[PDB]
RNA sequence: CACGGACCAAGGAGUCUAACGUCUAUGCGAGUGUUUGGGUGUAAAACCCAUACGCGUAAUGAAAGUGAACGUAGGUUGGGG
RNA sequence: GUCGAAUUUGGGUAUAGGGGCGAAAGACUAAUCGAACCAUCUAGUAGCUGGUUCCUGCCGAAGUUUCCCUCAGGAUAGCAGAAGCUCGUAUCAGUUUUAUGAGGUAAAGCGAAUGAUUAGAGGUUCCGGGGUCGAAAUGACCUUGACCUAUUCUCAAACUUUAAAUAUGUAAGAAGUCCUUGUUACUUAAUUGAACGUGGACAUUUGAAUGAAGAGCUUUUAGUGGGCCAUUUUUGGUAAGCAGAACUGGCGAUGCGGGAUGAACCGAACGUAGAGUUAAGGUGCCGGAAUACACGCUCAUCAGACACCACAAAAGGUGUUAG
RNA sequence: GCCCUGAAAAUGGAUGGCGCUCAAGCGUGUUACCUAUACUCUACCGUCAGGGUUGAUAUGAUGCCCUGACGAGUAGGCAGG
RNA sequence: GUGAUUUCUGCCCAGUGCUCUGAAUGUCAAAGUGAAGAAAUUCAACCAAGCGCGGGUAAACGGCGGGAGUAACUAUGACU
RNA sequence: GAAGACAUUGUCAGGUGGGGAGUUUGGCUGGGGCGGCACAUCUGUUAAACGAUAACGCAGAUGUCCUAAGGGGGGCUCAUGGAGAACAGAAAUCUCCAGUAGAACAAAAGGGUAAAAGCCCCCUUGAUUUUGAUUUUCAGUGUGAAUACAAACCAUGAAAGUGUGGCCUAUCGAUCCUUUAGUCCCUCGGAAUUUGAGGCUAGAGGUGCCAGAAAAGUUACCACAGGGAUAACUGGCUUGUGGCAGUCAAGCGUUCAUAGCGACAUUGCUUUUUGAUUCUUCGAUGUCGGCUCUUCCUAUCAUACCGAAGCAGAAUUCGGUAA
RNA sequence: GCGGAUUUAGCUCAGUUGGGAGAGCGCCAGACUGAAGAUCUGGAGGUCCUGUGUUCGAUCCACAGAAUUCGCACCA
RNA sequence: CGCGGGGUGGAGCAGCCCGGUAGCUCGUCGGGCUCAUAACCCGAAGGUCGUCGGUUCAAAUCCGGCCCCCGCAACCA
RNA sequence: AUGUUU
């Protein structure tokens, strides 16, 4: 009878992203004149760590086109990229790790990261710590690239849109336990209040679906429709299959 | 909670409080069950009865 | 129960007034007409919010129906009514009985 | 060996209203109701009043409709006076 | 318990009631939480609990019928009051008698039907047949069985020929009886009959007894719709101060005398007094009233001592008494 | 028949108590006696009923008076205060 | 959902769910269409999703047999 | 830049929707639940010889079945037994005799029935129409069922007659709505015609909780009004059961009924068993056991003194006065 | 104790409409095999769970009892 | 109530979508082959189309009822 | 294609 958790979830009053110590928002450049025809040279001035965030973040400064002052920027540093390091973004920047080109400038099987879904949305994809984007094609006419995504989806982007040439650094951060509930509190306390969690099986009819009971036990599947309603979509949301995987991925 | 169920204690001294009555004799009693061919035919014979003793006073 | 048909039975058509052949078929009821004033209504309350606005019925006990013979006047046409107690099988078709047989 | 009550004072519970049944009193009586309103006033009183309206004088039928004396407004039996 | 990090804590800040928040106890959300607090709707509804305020006088119940989503409630009838009304030569009655019915209980019956049921005796060998012979048949037997016949012992709420007692229907007159003859479309072969009449006759007992603060009639309303007890009939139960019926009388609703005491038993029902007599019960003393009279019985190292009723049995005793 | 055996329960206790033994016990019979709000008579109160009396000084005719009977009461009704 | 590590997680997709398929497919609303009628209206055809049909899925919910005989003493039954 | 008359948005329509809202989730009842139906009914009995009459009393039955198993008429007589006839015997078919019904009549039971109410045959639709009266249940309402007529039309029989369903006693259903039949009647209200709708009369679709709501659980988180009308403790009645004790004496005891036992029976006591009941307590009598402590009972284990023995002693057993 | 159930040749069973008791696995006999097992052919096999009862008969239309089980047996 | 679909030898079945005419496989019975079974071969048996009624020179097939099963949809006495 | 044992 009672609101459950991932209801009260979006209302946003405590699971707000505790964002305090961020150092903004990790994006390519704007999308500009110099970049749509040429390339633009930055320097690689510091690669920080970002709470919250796996990938560290590089401050590459260009200078302004159309204005005397220095403009900052704040990419996800690709594994490679060192301070003093020159980046050069543009359809005509050369094909080394930290560039950023666009998809139809580079040859099938480049790996670029940070890859924006749209022209000029300055970065959507493979951003998190060690991902990456492969191109695995292009077609000229309608011009498009496709492109792998981290999770093996296959998806066909404008040839416009922008990667960072080479793997997000930070890679092999999941290879290590936390081995502690306090490392696990460190880590979402610069996140979001998602943690600790209780199994809704715990709890009492009111709280949750998978509530009471003389017994801990869900009752009924824990497979729920994908056109369920807020309050029951608790367990497995429109699950295609469950138990354990086995078998080969990548269905056709 | 089970109660009493039945019984016929005290009604007869209710009913003899106002004491059974006999229903009232009455001399010309109704007609209502009466055969009604017969009561067809004594409503003419009635009417012809008071015609004639009403011309019987001469 | 078997009940025959052709029916030789009283005729109250102001014309026969009298016994008369009768074919007899079996009632049906018909179908329940809209603009029939009741269903009017109950349409009307039904519309909105409200939800179900009157009963229904569900503690159902009768097991059978009580079968109405229409008896149909050969020469005049007129239709009476007759109503049969409650029976299980009813047949308006023939093949009587039959005394002594196998 | 059921419940309320330690004690005392004061307060403390079938009321009023709309519409009605029976009975009774009163007025008038096939009629009755002046008081919506008007006139008037010694001014929320008392007094006076037209047209209406209500109920009654007719019932019955779903309705269209029809609508109450054979007679000394009947005969018989009882009936106070 | 823990005590250097999932640590403790101040202040600021955000999340607000079917909402929040929850390392999850339905926990916490200002002593309030399985839905906060405040005000209003709201004097919410209650078949449920409690209370319901002066006197006297008269009358005076019900716990039963039917129906209900009814079983702690209501409607309905009944019981009760009040108002009376029409009459009063008069009507009737928790009663008897006479006459005439009806009943299938008590009893009774089973050498009477049905059903139970004890035993012996005659037959049936076609007895059911076996055994045994019979070379074999039932042919002889023996025999067990059955049937049949006449008997015999015992039985029945759902057996019965018979059949009470109590209880119960009707009648015992003037709205009657008798005589004559008018109506009818009914009925008859038919003025045949049926019904209703006209006219005529019969008042001392107008056709048993007893009684009759009269009889009849109407309206309208209260409360009640948990009952319980005693004798007798009676069902279930080992039984019960159990549970359920019948008739009556009671208690409830009722004091009074008696049963010490006690709702119901006995007696008797009640204005205020006086006198007398009693009821039931008592009369050694408590305690009013004979330590009366008379014939017996009993001696108990647990005597006995008034019904309801407050307990005792089978079996025994040269105790004692009488047969 | 009476008495005894049969006859064992928990606080100390009950023919009501005391006590009673040719009883003050048991069975039976006869009288006398005691006493209820009952019965009988009388008085008074009230209720009901039936009557008398508007013939005057006479003011209580719903009055005055005569006669008989009756009187329990919860819930409840009505009446007079 | 389970609950360090270790070792291991067997069989079942019949049921209930979840999911994937889609004009070859039955049913299926309003609108729209056709017919009949003077019209209200009636009837018919068509009719999306859903369901049905076909598949997958248990580290989804869950589930995971009975009787008899039988071995150089009895007993037990590898066995049928 | 992308996208494009598609999205989107608005309205309606179908699906999905315990995420959420509102609500419901019978009654009787030896407490309630489970069980059952004693809830609407029928037979016999209880039931106490008019009628009425209760229990979760007893033995059963009903929600159907039948175009004949309804109606009329005719002819015949059933169960059973005996005696006979090739196959053919206990059972086939044929024949006679006896045969009060010991058969049959749809079903439960009871009643009823013999030129029939049974069996067979013939003809049929009275299982029809109209609207009243009446009986049972009863409030003298409804419903169901039934009775006797009236007014028609029929059936059957030679006819008298009989027939308004089943030989009788059970076999069933309101308002509103729908639907059908009938009357071709009434209304659609400014006036008409035709559709449509609404009326009047009679049925059908149903309420079995059967005088007739439309209805799933859980609460060990619980709440309120109450209830000793009602369970879980004591107490009270009872004592089946439990426990204890008698009487008789077939037997055991090598003999021998009773030293000690004791069958088949039978009489009791007790209330430290458990039931049965529901009288007290639900505005509350603190609900196991133990610990502690006092007292009481005796149906006595020991101790005292004794009687008996299948008591030689010893030990033991039975019993008495004894708590 | 309540509500269900099923009882049939040695074992598992089909039954049966008012007939008449059958099929497998067993068993016996006979085949085939050098022989055994396997396999084939046959044959017997019950007084139908019990008594009584309706019956022309009727385990079967039917009445009560048993046996073996299941499920329920709760609030204190 | 509506709309659809289906019922065929013992079993599954094709047959139907405009009569020329009831078949396929297994199972069952016999023979052959084999040293003996299986497969296989040759035979033989098994239905007149779930049940009625109707159209049609002659209907499993058309047409409408009835029964049974399934799927979806519908629900004021 | 199947054909156990001594
Ligand atoms: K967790
Ligand atoms: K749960
Ligand atoms: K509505
Ligand atoms: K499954
Ligand atoms: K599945
Ligand atoms: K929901
Ligand atoms: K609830
Ligand atoms: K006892
Ligand atoms: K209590
Ligand atoms: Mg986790
Ligand atoms: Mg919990
Ligand atoms: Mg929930
Ligand atoms: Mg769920
Ligand atoms: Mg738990
Ligand atoms: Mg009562
Ligand atoms: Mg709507
Ligand atoms: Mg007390
Ligand atoms: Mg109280
Ligand atoms: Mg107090
Ligand atoms: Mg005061
Ligand atoms: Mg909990
Ligand atoms: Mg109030
Ligand atoms: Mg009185
Ligand atoms: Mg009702
Ligand atoms: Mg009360
Ligand atoms: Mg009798
Ligand atoms: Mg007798
Ligand atoms: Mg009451
Ligand atoms: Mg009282
Ligand atoms: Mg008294
Ligand atoms: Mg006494
Ligand atoms: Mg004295
Ligand atoms: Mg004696
Ligand atoms: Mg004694
Ligand atoms: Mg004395
Ligand atoms: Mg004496
Ligand atoms: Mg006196
Ligand atoms: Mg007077
Ligand atoms: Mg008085
Ligand atoms: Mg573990
Ligand atoms: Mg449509
Ligand atoms: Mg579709
Ligand atoms: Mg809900
Ligand atoms: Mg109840
Ligand atoms: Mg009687
Ligand atoms: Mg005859
Ligand atoms: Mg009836
Ligand atoms: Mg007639
Ligand atoms: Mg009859
Ligand atoms: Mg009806
Ligand atoms: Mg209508
Ligand atoms: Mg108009
Ligand atoms: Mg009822
Ligand atoms: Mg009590
Ligand atoms: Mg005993
Ligand atoms: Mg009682
Ligand atoms: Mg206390
Ligand atoms: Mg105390
Ligand atoms: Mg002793
Ligand atoms: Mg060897
Ligand atoms: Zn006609």
């Amino acid at each position: 009878g009672r609101v459950i958790r991932n209801q009260r979830k979006g209302a946003g009053s405590i699971f707000t992203s505790h964002t305090r110590l961020r150092q903004g928002a990790a994006k390519l450049r704007t999308l500009d004149y110099a970049e749509r025809h040429g390339y633009i040279r930055g320097i690689v001035k510091q690669i920080v760590h970002d709470s919250g965030r796996g990938a560290p973040l590089a401050k590459v400064v260009f200078r302004d086109p159309y204005k005397y002052r220095l403009r900052e920027e704040i990419f996800i540093a690709n594994e490679g990229v060192h301070t003093g390091q020159f980046i050069y973004a543009g359809k005509k920047a050369s094909l080394n790790v930290g560039n950023v080109l666009p998809l139809g400038s580079v040859p099938e099987g480049t790996i670029v990261s940070n890859v924006e879904e749209k022209p000029g949305d300055r970065g959507a994809l493979a951003r998190a710590s060690g991902n990456y984007v492969i191109i695995i094609g292009h077609n000229p006419d309608e011009n498009k690239t496709r492109v792998r995504l981290p999770s093996g989806a296959k998806k066909v982007i404008s040839s416009d849109a922008r990667g960072v040439i080479g793997v997000i650094a930070g890679g092999g951060r999941v290879d290590k336990p936390l081995l502690k509930a306090g490392r696990a509190f460190h880590k979402y306390r610069l996140k979001r209040n998602s943690w600790p969690k209780t199994r809704g099986v715990a709890m009492n009819p009111v709280d949750h679906p998978h509530g009471g009971g003389n017994h801990q036990h869900i009752g009924k599947a824990s497979t729920i429709s994908r056109g369920a309603v807020s309050g029951q979509k608790a367990g497995l949301i429109a699950a295609r299959r469950t138990g354990l995987l086995r078998g080969s991925q990548k269905t056709q | 909670a089970k109660s009493k169920n039945h019984t016929a204690h005290n009604q007869t001294r209710k009913a003899h409080r106002n004491g059974i009555k006999k229903p009232k004799t009455y001399k010309y009693p109704s007609l209502k069950g009466v055969d009604p061919k017969f009561r067809r035919n004594h409503k003419h014979a009635l009417h012809g009865t008071a015609k004639a003793l009403a011309a019987a006073k001469k | 129960v078997n009940v025959p048909k052709t029916r030789k039975t009283y005729c109250k058509g102001k014309t026969c007034r009298k016994h008369t052949q009768h074919k007899v078929t079996q009632y049906k009821a018909g179908k329940a007409s809209l603009f029939a004033q009741g269903k009017r209504r109950y349409d009307r309350k039904q519309s909105g919010f409200g939800g179900q606005t009157k009963p229904v019925f569900h503690k159902k006990a009768k097991t059978t129906k009580k079968v109405v013979l229409r008896l149909e006047c050969v020469k005049c046409k007129t239709r009476a009514q007759l109503t049969l107690k409650r029976c299980k099988h009813f047949e308006l078709g023939g093949e009587k009985k039959q005394k002594g047989q196998a």
